[PDB]
């Protein structure tokens, strides 16, 4: 109801000539904004799924649809912790930031170089190689 | 349609996909897409598997003394104990052969160089042992001859 | 204290519950809630994916689990390794194979509990960094 501001923030971010319509040029411009390299089919799809004209862009209502899937926590466990504690060899609440580099490279929805540089930046803050991710799961769910 | 398998490649924690060749030797190999390299893994028993080259329809098989060799027949030295170690690997044991006194099983394996190991000197614990299925397609089997 | 013959039943009761056609697999998700499903001390109460991924659970295709393997892993959880516990695996392998004359349960092993889990927990956390940047850049036009 209140949000609605930050919302016309957020379609200006992707809209970058105001057009009132986003296109895969624009969507691929953030989304590589954001450390992703996403294929031209890919935009397709991100596009596809949530186009309810079918008219292959993406206006308001579509961009608002499309924003809840994705702003959406679908793990809405900040136990997410856990997901962390599986990679925690020895359980003292610290990865090494080599394996953790590793790991969210080598599996699942794998990250990019960039991804996965930014989030070790933001996670080893004194850069001694150990990563404390209480300290990181709790920066990200500050929201 | 009578026993639930799989068609796989079985990949060596030693860095090799485990390779039988016509000729009937078997090591293991840096060729990605060898054709010799691919497996029936036909479940024989509970928790027991008989592993089978496609393109030369041989089995993996351990003597007496504990030298892995093919097998053109189904002896009951053909059969494997299956098991994972240390919930991330898997492991293949004869189902006959041990220490008979420590039971330690006789594992499948390969040394650093990708070349066979004796039976008795594999230890499930150590690499050599240690494989991970890479599987193409789930498939049925006919329950094979066994022989002496 | 050991473990009761009550223990076992208390154990294929569950089981039944989370195995009703007695396909006597189960699926990779639902383990953690049949871990829960348990009295003590077979019990892994949650939360329990990090003791879980402790066990040696192999998975056939498609991701389910057999249950001897369950029965043989929790029991060993409690015992845990030794002598006593290797008669034990003979009288479960035993006991299995009398309440169960088939062959229709015996697939071959094509991975672990383990790496099927460090895959989704590797998944659980690249989206949700991933849906953190997008807030931080919607964040950021103000
Ligand atoms: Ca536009
Ligand atoms: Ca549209
Ligand atoms: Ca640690
Ligand atoms: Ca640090």
């Amino acid at each position: 109801e209140e949000q609605i501001a930050e919302f016309k923030e957020a379609f200006s971010l992707f809209d970058k000539d105001g057009d009132g319509t986003i296109t895969t040029k624009e969507l691929g411009t953030v989304m590589r904004s954001l450390g992703q390299n996403p294929t031209e089919a890919e935009l397709q799809d991100m596009i596809n799924e949530v186009d309810a004209d079918g008219n292959g862009t993406i206006d308001f209502p579509e961009f608002l649809t499309m924003m809840a899937r994705k702003m959406k926590d679908t793990d809405s466990e900040e136990e997410i912790r856990e997901a962390f504690r599986v990679f925690d060899k020895d359980g003292n609440g610290y990865i090494s930031a080599a394996e953790l580099r590793h790991v969210m490279t080598n599996l699942g929805e794998k990250l990019t170089d960039e991804e996965v540089d930014e989030m070790i930046r933001e996670a080893d803050i004194d850069g001694d190689g150990q990563v404390n991710y209480e300290e990181f799961v709790q920066m990200m769910t500050a929201k | 349609p009578q026993l639930k398998g799989i068609v796989t490649k079985l990949y060596s924690r030693q860095g090799y996909h485990l390779q039988l060749q016509a000729d009937g030797t078997i090591d293991g190999t840096k060729d990605e897409d060898s054709t010799y390299t691919l497996f029936n893994l036909i479940p024989v028993g509970l928790r027991v598997v008989a592993i089978q080259g496609v393109q030369t329809k041989l089995y993996l098989a351990m003597n007496s003394e504990g030298y892995l060799y093919t097998s053109e027949l189904f002896t009951p030295e053909c059969k494997f104990k299956e098991s994972v170690f240390e919930n991330y690997y898997v492991t293949y044991s004869s189902m006959i052969y041990r220490q008979q006194q420590s039971g330690r099983g006789w594992y499948l394996g390969l040394n650093k160089e990708g070349e066979i190991m004796k039976g008795n000197h594999v230890k499930k614990n150590k690499p050599a042992a240690h494989f991970l299925p890479k599987p193409l397609k789930v498939a049925m089997y006919k329950e094979p001859s066994l022989h002496d | 204290e050991p473990l009761s013959e009550d223990d076992f039943e208390m154990f294929y009761e569950v089981w039944e519950k989370f195995d009703p056609d007695a396909t006597q697999f189960i699926e990779f998700a639902k383990l953690s809630d049949f871990a829960d499903a348990l009295d003590p001390p077979l019990l892994i109460a949650k939360p329990n994916k990090v003791q879980l991924i402790a066990m040696d659970l192999p998975m056939v295709s498609g991701d389910r689990i057999h249950c001897l393997d369950i029965l043989f892993a929790f029991t060993k959880r409690v015992l845990g390794e030794s002598g006593e516990m290797d008669a034990l695996r003979i009288q479960m392998e035993e006991r299995f194979m009398a309440s169960n004359p088939s062959k229709v349960s015996y697939e071959p092993i094509t991975t672990t509990l383990k790496r099927k889990q460090e895959e989704v927990s590797a998944i659980i956390i690249q989206r949700a960094y991933r849906r953190y940047l997008l807030k931080q850049k919607v964040k950021k036009v103000s």
